[PDB]
């Protein structure tokens, strides 16, 4: 296989909201394109990134599969690379990995290489559920939510009222509460049945903090007592999407 | 109380500069605007900030005289969730001190009353023998340039020109500030040195972002006064007691 | 004797790498320009820098002055300027130096010169195996990148490409060729390769904003030798033995 993707630091972007708390990633390549997916130790958030076939500039399989790859020294590296409108390739090896940045302005081209379990490809497992609340939004808005929410509490409860979503935290004596309605700041909302959720707010934090290197336009969407999906798509194409599964009681 | 600032971020800042010296306060909000008085656990600094009735954009008050408890860690741990241009609608009952963010959106955080040490705040004036209006941002410079020099900041003036030394076990940091130089707008006094813990004038930088301009009063033995002239008749003073 | 540096920045690049090299440097200053050849404190690198009058809006040095100094010392009264302002070294008697730091405020220091301990340098390598000249910019992202693996830089040359790579457990390898545009100026008698302390590269990551371009060169069981050419015609070179 080989793929190439246009922009590193929104394939780097990535493989940081992937790999959060954990190092070892599972990089699955379809017919559809690459895919991969982690969820927590709790498994409430569930990491998952698609990047179609169509967006990469070069895509190449021999036959779909997934590869489990330590990325925690690669991580590091990757960030060195003032990737400005830098070019990243993945290429099989014998060892495993093999990642190529392509620096523009620099001339540089560094290559890693990482030790690669080569297994059978995994099952994207999109959770079929109607959110019947499905919001757009900025993700600067979204990490000043999960900021200031994971200050005051530790639980934030999404809810709904009149063309408005209302955002709150904090349990008895520090609350705290937002209100996000069209225009002022969500880019488009969309209200289907009035619907409430409660959900981890170090775990919005954890999900809104891998959003960071999207600029592009994010979509929340939960209903009630359902899970959150939070999904961007990528500034040079690509998705990374995120899981939230509520609090019931 | 009910008050509004319209500049949430230099608000942030003046109670920022507050938390440097108090873990806890209160707000004195009275007719004539919200006061915040209190002295430093070494005993070395009185701060004494007024924030007018003219200073917020609609200010209003439930009562004759509220005294709001806080701590200053928590009031500025939700004010560190100001956003540049957002405002700070910042009300209260006897119960919870409601700080609300309205900008990008509307964001309200609801902090609990506490029971504070009444501290009496300066109804005394002092004479300091010199005087000089200096700008905030020229001061706030050469303190943030000198605090990393020595623990003491050795001032004194001469001849209308305001010194700032820090005589140091190695060598010795010598700034001329004066009428002629651009650096005083006014300055008038008798020669008077005295050095002041740099520690404290160290954090009264801050303000920086606060305020514009500044007076500074000091004495041969006498405290430290740092006026920093905030908006609508606005003071943010810092006294800080000199060295034996 | 009077000098005043229009840019202050320079010289703070140059003392932040030096104080993190060596305790005490001295600034020799020299009636046509200004020099300081410093070993670190182990011996196993060396500093050297070189400031022709031509950049100093000031030269007033007739004889030789030994301006010697505690390297962090110096570089905290020269972090007093964030941003373009001058730097004015000055000195009447021989034990006592004045520095200002000309702006809206002028700074002046005034310190007790130090007579210090100029140390005999080995005699430095004047040929390397392979001399080429790549960006600062790329220089330092790829040390700083090699640098998160491994302590142990091992710098690669060819005909057409420069290798700074890592060969610790995880295999990091960046590249400089002819053909990526990267790689600018190359001079080459020989393949080296040979690998340098990171921690020690990690010192003088600060002189790489004095030039657009470093002039790497280094060879086998040779020292690498990172070579700044400002404009004005200011010399910093870094001697970096192996590891």
């Amino acid at each position: 296989f080989k793929i190439v993707y246009p922009n590193a630091k929104d394939f780097f972007s990535f493989i940081n909201s992937i790999t959060n708390v954990t190092d070892s990633i599972i990089l699955n390549f379809t017919e559809d394109g690459i895919f991969s997916r982690h969820l927590t130790e709790d498994k409430v958030l569930m990491a998952i990134m698609r990047i179609p076939k169509d967006v990469l500039s070069e895509y190449s399989i021999d036959s779909p599969t997934s590869v489990k790859l330590d990325v925690s020294s690669v991580k590091k590296i990757l960030s060195k690379a003032s990737s400005k409108k830098a070019t990243i390739e993945l290429t099989e090896t014998d060892s495993g990995l093999k990642i190529i940045i392509r620096d523009e302005k620099s001339g540089a081209k560094s290559t890693i290489y990482i030790k690669a379990e080569k297994g059978q490809v995994e099952q994207l497992t999109e959770p079929k559920v109607n959110l019947a609340v499905n919001f757009t939004t900025d993700e600067s808005v979204l990490n000043v939510i999960a900021a200031d929410v994971t200050l005051v509490g530790e639980e934030m409860r999404i809810s709904t009222e009149e063309d408005k979503i209302k955002i709150e935290a904090g349990e008895e004596g520090k609350r705290y509460v937002a209100f996000l309605m069209k225009d002022k700041p969500l880019k488009e909302l969309s209200i289907d049945t009035s619907a409430s959720s409660s959900y981890s707010a170090e775990m919005f934090k954890d999900a809104v903090k891998g959003l960071r290197g999207f600029s592009a336009p994010t979509m929340v969407s939960f209903g009630e007592n359902l899970p959150m999906k939070i999904d961007v798509e990528a500034v040079s194409g690509g998705h990374m999407i995120f899981w939230i599964a509520p609090r019931l009681l | 109380m009910k008050a509004k600032v319209i500049d949430a971020v230099s608000f942030s800042y003046i109670l920022r500069t507050v938390g440097d010296f108090l873990s806890e306060a209160n707000f004195i909000v009275t007719k004539e605007g919200i006061r915040v008085s209190g002295i430093d656990p070494s005993r070395v600094v009185f701060l004494d900030i007024f924030l007018p009735s003219s200073y917020f954009e609609g200010f209003e008050v439930s009562q004759e005289k509220e005294i709001i408890g806080f701590k200053l860690e928590d009031v500025n741990d939700i004010l560190k969730r100001v956003l540049k241009d957002d405002t700070l609608i910042l009300s209260s009952n006897e119960s919870k001190l409601t700080l609300t963010f309205d900008g990008e959106f509307t964001r309200s955080f609801e902090l609990p009353l506490i029971q504070v040490e009444s501290t009496q705040p300066p109804s005394v004036n002092l004479e300091f023998p010199f005087k000089a209006q200096l700008l905030t941002i020229t001061f706030a410079d050469i303190i943030d340039e000198l605090s990393d020099l020595g623990e003491v900041l050795n001032i004194h003036s001469k001849e209308n020109k305001l010194y700032f030394e820090v005589i140091g076990d190695l060598s010795t940091a010598k700034v001329e500030l004066s009428t002629d130089n651009g650096t005083l707008l006014e300055a008038s006094g008798a020669d008077v040195s005295s050095s002041y813990g740099m520690e404290y004038v160290a954090n009264t930088t801050k303000m920086r972002r606060a305020s514009d301009s500044m007076e500074l009063y000091f004495g041969s033995q006498i405290p430290l006064k740092l006026r920093f002239k905030l908006p609508q008749e606005g003071y943010g003073d810092f006294y800080i007691a000199p060295r034996a | 004797m009077k000098v005043v540096y229009d840019d202050v920045r320079v010289l703070k690049d140059i003392i932040q790498a030096l104080a993190r090299l060596v305790d005490e440097a001295v600034l020799k200053f020299k009636q046509d320009s200004v020099e300081l050849v410093a070993l670190d404190r182990a011996h196993i690198s060396l500093i050297s820098v070189n400031l022709p009058r031509e950049m100093f809006k000031e030269y007033d040095v007739n004889d030789e002055f030994k301006f010697g100094f505690n390297t962090q010392y110096l570089m905290k009264i020269l972090k007093v300027a964030k941003r373009k302002e001058a730097i004015e070294i000055a000195s009447e008697s021989p034990d006592s130096v004045i520095i200002n730091i000309i702006g809206s405020t002028n700074r002046e220091f005034n310190v007790r010169n130090l007579e210090v301990s100029e140390q005999e340098i080995p005699e430095i390598n004047l040929q390397f195996d392979i001399s080429a000249t790549i960006s600062s910019d790329g220089f330092k992202s790829a040390i700083s990148e090699v640098s998160t693996v491994t302590d142990n830089v091992v710098v690669e040359g060819h005909e057409d490409r420069i290798l700074i790579k890592a060969e610790g457990e995880s295999e990091v390898e960046v590249e400089f060729s002819k053909d990526t545009g990267g790689l600018q100026d190359l001079e080459f008698s020989k393949e080296s390769k040979n690998s340098y302390s990171a921690e020690y590269l990690d010192d003088v990551l600060s002189l790489t904003k004095l030039s657009d371009y470093v002039k790497i060169s280094f060879g086998n069981q040779k020292p690498l030798q990172l070579f700044f050419n400002m404009e004005g015609g200011g010399k910093v070179t870094y001697l970096l033995a192996p590891k």
